[PDB]
């Protein structure tokens, strides 16, 4: 999946450069490395009787 | 310390006071209590004069 | 700094108490249910624990 970013000159009342705003396109690939999940001991419910 | 130390000159060996052992742990703290983000006092540098 | 050596502090020895009730506190038992998954309590002791 592409995503299309843009910047801006700001602040400095810019002049006619052809060019106050950029454009950037970042790819983005999935990638695949093992999972590895481990437990240990946090809070436990109510469970009222 | 260095009191004890120079205190050395004259008897040695018999000097005692607060306890021994410690415990708080199974897994797992509460830490309902004390922080302390920043930490830094003049001891710590070297300046143990 | 150096002058003399050995000498030293042997601790001394004293007791240890508690906040006095006969009955077991809830979040301690319930919070050492949530270490381990025995059935009956390896060690077999309830008020030691």
């Amino acid at each position: 999946f592409l995503l299309k970013y843009q910047i801006y000159g700001d602040i400095d009342r810019d002049p006619a450069f052809g060019e106050n705003t950029m454009t950037a396109e970042v790819p983005v690939v999935w990638d695949k490395c093992e999972v590895e999940v481990k437990l240990y001991a946090g809070p436990l419910q109510k469970l009222m009787s | 310390r260095e009191r004890e130390e120079w205190l050395e000159l004259v008897d040695k060996t018999v000097g005692v006071k607060g306890l021994k052992e410690v415990r708080s742990i199974d897994g797992i703290r509460r830490h309902l209590e004390e922080y302390g983000e920043r930490e830094g006092f003049a001891v710590v540098r070297t300046l143990l004069s | 700094p150096r002058s003399r050596t050995a000498h030293r502090v042997d601790m001394v020895r004293e007791c240890d108490f508690n906040p006095t009730m006969n009955l077991k506190a809830a979040g301690p038992k319930a919070r050492l249910r949530g270490s381990g998954v025995k059935s009956r309590r390896r060690v077999s002791e309830v008020p030691l624990a």
